[PDB]
């Protein structure tokens, strides 16, 4: 109640005023994980999306919304534990390599796991599948019934406008909802394609928040 | 009777 | 060589481990015990402190 | 951490001053800044006090409502207007710098102050004025204030303030007992909530020089008559 | 040279078991019949912290029972005042995502580290008056999870490399390195004379450490589940932790096997934090279920039930005088029960 | 004839005991639930008090009527009364409003996203406008006789004959006409951005619902209008006859099929939360037992 007193309130006032100010700031950008194995392209997205450590954070700012991509540097595999910290994000991108055949069973395992996790129930995961290019390459001249017998049996959709992987992918991912896309190593689609997935996935939560769904 | 007056309810 | 050697420092560990001093459950039981017994007097949480210290 | 001070000499009563402070070492921005005057052969004298961000800017019982005080963030500068000047404002002025939270040692830091010539209160009164001692002996600085500084949350305001002939005074206890930063542990600080005690083990050469006593319970900083140590 | 150490491993683990069945001469569930406990704990919230923004994932106490320093998910270390319920100091972390912070003994530096795999220690008695870089202990390849202050210039950290280290302030480099675990360590837990700790690993092995020289002295490998939690008793004696199984398990230092088995079976969610009060008696418990558990060391029984928070406990901790406790959650607020 | 005139009570009494329920399973969530409560949620709330406070205000007057011949209570009863029921009904359309609008800002704009001071504000400017505009009604409102006859409460004075006219449109208009062309071009906003998003997979379920969401959102006029557009033209035409009190069956049943549509306006917010929503699902579903 002393002069000190009423100081040290008037500090700790600022201090909330400080961090009301951040916070909005903090609530008008969005944040997405960026997750994927080596064999991956993320590397590429990485440097695709411009417009020692074990995490990096990529600011970039897009139809007047800016995404904080996060995305492990110098971690292990494991997926685990240190998920539980990008819990309330706004999406998890998820890149697959479907050219390889070889390295897409423990892609799908991955994406099942990240799917099926304890914590990430309430975060949507979006797919990408980087390298069509080589994926396109190595179709129209590795064939895929050495890796998966259920590709004769499976047909390109009638109901369609011009996709086995994309069915693999949700078949676990309707068992949020995923948000499959293809795109190349040279391709400027993926600075768009989040704006029209996240703005998608903002709304389900303004149908959540607002009690709507 | 009585129910014939009310205001608005 | 990384696997005999894992395997060696591993198995050094546990014969490292297994010569330690292991008491009996009742001695560390009645410490443990007479630890509690002599600390509940001053503990804030185990007994109702009243507004003079809160 | 230096604070430069600017905008002395003599002047004449009844026209403006307008001192500057500009701080080269730390964040003005979150340091609570005040002036405080102190007249040749007399003691210390609290002038003006204002907060962070100006919110909260206060002033002495004597100088209410004349003085001014500014400061500005983006620069780094502390601005003291003063008009209509009396024949007692002729006196050295100082910037001193504290901040207020739990473990800080508010007033720690003095400013290099300037001079300036023209043409209730919890009161300090010090038993003790000149108390000749030799050097390597043990001295005992007694004082009395007006009113129980020992506040109910537990925190006895009680800063201490050795001024050497030509420098400023230097923070030795911010609290009752509590040593600052930058002072030996020769110096202790003890006593009740109205009469306070300063023991020093041994005193060297450069351990002269007057010690002010200043109580932090209310907003009238006022300060005591001055203890200075001969030889 | 493959199937002898297997099988040499293997004679040396059923002779440490034996060892343990044949030292356990009483249990301590069945001793505690006798002493009569304390019955139900009513804890309230005395004071309220509402300034966080993202979630609170760790916390720690100095040397007086005041300053609470709190970690949060935006890259903010926040030391409130406890008594006066006002904000002291605001650190704005380079790295957002962390999840641990400690607090010096002498109540001058603090710690944060995290995702980025490098621990910012940070003075909190500079002549600047704002908190500034002071070291930045680097050379991780593995997730921060815990780190505890011994003194004033030597902390612990624990990795996501399942390797704890040792740093020292006044060198900043590999001080003491220790061996590698199976699991990635989740927290850790420091000893009244800061001579021993122990911490557990990501699967069922808790493995007590020196301060001296690098090597482990204890191994526990009882559970069924991911430890998250663990501390150490006032006397630095015994040490519970805490898995994803919803039961704590109190070991001893002195026998080296399980002494007490906290267990119930309306709890089937993860256990975040586990900390002791000063006397030890009341075991204070973070567990997923919107609630936090307060436990009978003795008696392993229900006492105290804590429904103030909303989200799931993260984080929580006993001054050094047991006079209040702090918890914070993921719902950006800190509980200062008492 | 006979039969559904006796059957009218009935559901009357049933319409009037689920609005109740409704309102006290949602202020029991409001308050022994700090998991439902937000910065949108608010409005909710308000809207729950309002629905209350009508079905605490406007059914015993009613009972009242329909049940006795005198007026039970004197003159600080005819001031007070009559003042709280159109502030109640005032500020739960005010709190439609608000709800529809917030609705097409975060539907419309969904990345468009402090707010919890914006929402108390507004709702306590809802709650002054609410009960700023039944002054008037206090005044012009006296116990006098209407034309072998008793005395009642009514708002009008029985010497001039332009002032209940006027009153009529001024009720009519800011209590219907704008708020009904509001709520209806923002639930049309809302169904054209949730058309446009989901028509012109992975998209096979929650487009599904999208649809469900965007016709019931365009019901919700349907439903406003069936609910406050007999009590309105009843009200016109009472204005219009104030004096000429007509005791007739079909007068009395035309006011019965008002009030039986305008008390439902405590039920259709609850059942339709409870339909759309699934967090205020569980939470109804859970306390049927603990009340």
């Amino acid at each position: 109640l002393s002069a000190e007193d009423k100081a040290a309130v008037e500090r700790s006032k600022m201090i909330e005023k400080q961090l009301q100010k951040d916070k909005q700031v903090y609530r008008r950008t969005l944040r997405l994980l960026l997750l994927g194995a080596d064999n991956s392209g993320k590397s590429t997205i990485v440097k695709q999306m411009r417009i020692t450590s074990g995490i990096f954070e990529t600011k970039f700012q897009v139809d007047k919304v800016n995404f904080h991509m996060f995305d492990v540097g110098a971690q292990r595999d494991e997926r685990r534990k240190w998920i539980q910290c990008f819990n309330d994000v706004t999406a998890i991108i998820f890149v697959v390599d479907s050219s390889d055949y070889n390295r897409l069973q423990e892609a799908l395992n991955d994406f099942k796991s990240i799917w099926n996790n304890r914590w990430l129930r309430t975060i949507s995961v979006i797919l990408f599948l980087n390298k069509q290019d080589l994926l396109a390459e190595k179709v129209l001249a590795s064939k895929i019934e050495d890796y998966f017998p259920e590709f004769a049996r499976y047909t390109t959709p009638e109901d369609a406008t011009p996709y086995f992987i994309r069915k693999e992918f949700v078949d676990i991912s309707t068992a949020h909802i995923c948000y499959p896309h293809f795109t190349c190593s040279v391709d400027t689609e993926n600075a768009r394609r989040i704006f029209n997935d996240c703005k998608d996935i903002i709304l389900q939560m303004n149908l959540r928040e607002y009690n709507l769904v | 009777n009585l129910w014939a007056t009310g205001h608005f309810m | 060589t990384a696997s005999i050697a894992q395997a060696r420092k591993l198995v050094e560990q546990l014969k490292m481990e297994a010569n330690i001093d292991r008491i009996k459950v009742s001695k560390a039981a009645a410490d443990l015990m007479a630890y509690c017994e002599a600390h509940a007097k001053e503990d804030p949480l185990l007994t109702p402190v009243p507004a003079s210290e809160n | 951490v230096q604070l430069v001070e600017s905008g002395g000499g003599l002047v004449q009563p009844g026209g403006s001053r307008k001192l500057s402070c500009s701080a080269s070492g730390f964040a003005f921005s979150s340091f609570g800044m005040h002036w405080v005057r102190q007249a040749p052969e007399k003691g210390l004298e609290w002038v003006a006090y204002i907060s962070s961000g100006s919110g909260t800017i206060y002033y002495a019982d004597t100088v209410k409502g004349r003085f001014t005080i500014s400061r500005d963030d983006p620069k780094n500068t502390l601005f003291l207007q003063m008009t209509s000047l009396r024949s007692e404002d002729t006196a050295m002025y100082y910037c001193v710098r504290s901040i207020y939270y739990y473990g800080s040692s508010p007033f720690d830091f003095w400013g290099q102050g300037t001079t300036l010539t023209v043409s209730a209160d919890i009161v300090m009164t010090q038993a003790t004025s000149s108390v000749p001692v030799t050097p390597g002996e043990s001295v005992s600085i007694s004082c009395r204030s007006s009113k129980s500084l020992l506040h109910s949350n537990g925190n006895t305001y009680l800063y201490w303030f050795l001024q050497r002939p030509g420098q400023s005074p230097q923070l030795l206890i911010y609290r009752m007992s509590n040593l600052a930063s930058g002072v030996p542990d020769r110096f202790s600080g003890s006593g009740s909530g109205t009469a306070f005690t300063l023991t020093i083990s041994r005193l060297e050469a450069e351990d002269v020089g007057v010690y002010y006593c200043m109580q932090h319970l209310e907003y009238p900083l006022t300060f005591g008559a001055g203890t200075k140590l001969e030889l | 040279e493959l199937d002898q150490l297997r099988q040499e491993a293997e004679q040396l683990k059923n002779q440490i078991r034996d060892a343990r069945k044949a030292c356990a001469d009483a249990t301590l569930s069945q001793i505690t019949n006798n002493i009569d406990p304390v019955g139900r704990i009513q804890m309230r919230t005395r004071r309220t912290l509402r300034g966080h923004l993202a979630k609170i994932y760790a916390m720690h106490w100095g040397t007086d029972s005041r300053l609470l320093v709190s970690a949060s998910q935006d890259g903010k270390l926040i030391i409130w005042d406890s008594y006066t319920t006002n904000k002291v100091h605001a650190i704005p972390l380079r790295s957002s995502w962390v999840m641990t912070c400690a607090y010096a003994p002498s109540g001058n530096y603090v710690a944060c580290g995290g995702l980025d795999n490098i621990c910012s220690i940070y003075n909190l008695k500079t002549r600047e008056g704002n908190v500034r870089v002071s070291r930045e202990l680097a050379g991780h390849t593995g997730y921060l999870s815990c780190c505890r202050f011994l003194d004033d210039n030597q902390i612990v950290t624990s990795s996501g490399d399942t390797t704890c280290a040792l740093w020292d302030i006044e060198t900043g480099q590999q001080t003491t390195t220790f061996t590698g675990h199976t699991g990635d360590v989740m927290s850790l837990s420091l000893a009244p004379d800061t001579r021993l700790f122990v911490s557990g690993a990501c699967d069922a092995s808790a493995k007590l450490w020196d301060v001296r020289e690098g090597m482990c002295r204890q191994t526990f490998t009882g559970h069924e589940s991911d430890i998250n939690a663990i501390c150490f008793f006032p006397n630095g004696n015994a040490f519970a932790t805490g898995s994803d199984d919803a039961t704590c398990r109190l070991f001893d230092l002195r026998a080296d096997q399980e002494l007490m088995t906290y267990s119930h079976d309306n709890i089937i969610c993860g256990i975040t934090s586990v900390s002791f009060s000063k006397s030890g008696r009341l075991l204070l418990a973070g567990y997923d279920d919107f609630n936090c558990n307060v436990w009978d060391a003795l008696k392993a029984d229900r006492a105290g039930v804590l429904a103030g928070h909303d989200n799931r406990v993260s984080c929580l901790g006993v001054t050094d005088d047991g006079m209040a406790v702090a918890t914070g959650s993921w719902d950006s607020f800190l509980k200062i029960w008492n | 004839e006979l039969v559904i005139r006796c059957v009218i009570p009935s559901l009357y009494l049933l319409i009037i005991t689920v609005g109740l329920l409704g309102n006290i399973m949602l202020v029991k969530i409001f308050i022994t639930n700090s998991a439902m409560r937000s910065v949108p949620n608010i409005f909710i709330s308000n809207l729950a008090a309002g629905d209350l406070l009508l079905l605490l205000t406007c059914v015993p007057v009613d009972a009242s009527r329909y049940f006795f011949d005198e007026w039970m209570f004197g003159k600080v009863g005819c001031k007070l009364i009559p003042v709280i029921q159109l502030t109640s009904v005032g500020v739960s359309v005010f709190t439609q409003t608000a709800l529809s609008a917030d609705r097409y800002r975060a539907i419309v704009n969904p990345m468009d996203m402090g707010a919890l001071l914006r929402t108390c504000v507004k709702a306590m400017g809802i709650w002054v406008v609410s009960v700023l505009l039944a002054v008037p009604e206090a005044v012009f409102s006296e116990v006098a006789r209407i034309s072998s006859s008793f005395t009642a409460c009514i708002p009008y004075p029985q010497t001039d004959e332009l002032h209940p006219k006027i009153h009529s449109v001024l009720i009519f208009l800011v209590y219907f006409l704008i708020p009904l062309a509001i709520i209806s071009i923002y639930y049309y906003h809302i169904a054209k951005t949730l058309i446009k998003s989901a028509h012109n997979e992975h998209t096979k379920k929650q487009m599904e619902t999208r649809k469900r969401l965007a016709k019931i959102v365009l019901v919700f006029v349907g439903c406003f209008i069936f609910c406050w557009f007999p009590n309105h033209i009843l009200y016109m035409y009472r204005s219009f006859n104030y004096n000429e009190i007509d005791p007739s069956l079909g007068h009395m049943i035309v006011t019965l099929v008002a009030r039986v549509l305008s008390f439902g306006n405590s039920c259709v917010n609850p059942f339709a939360l409870y339909l759309l929503s699934e967090s205020f699902r569980r939470h109804f579903n859970s306390q049927l037992c603990c009340g």
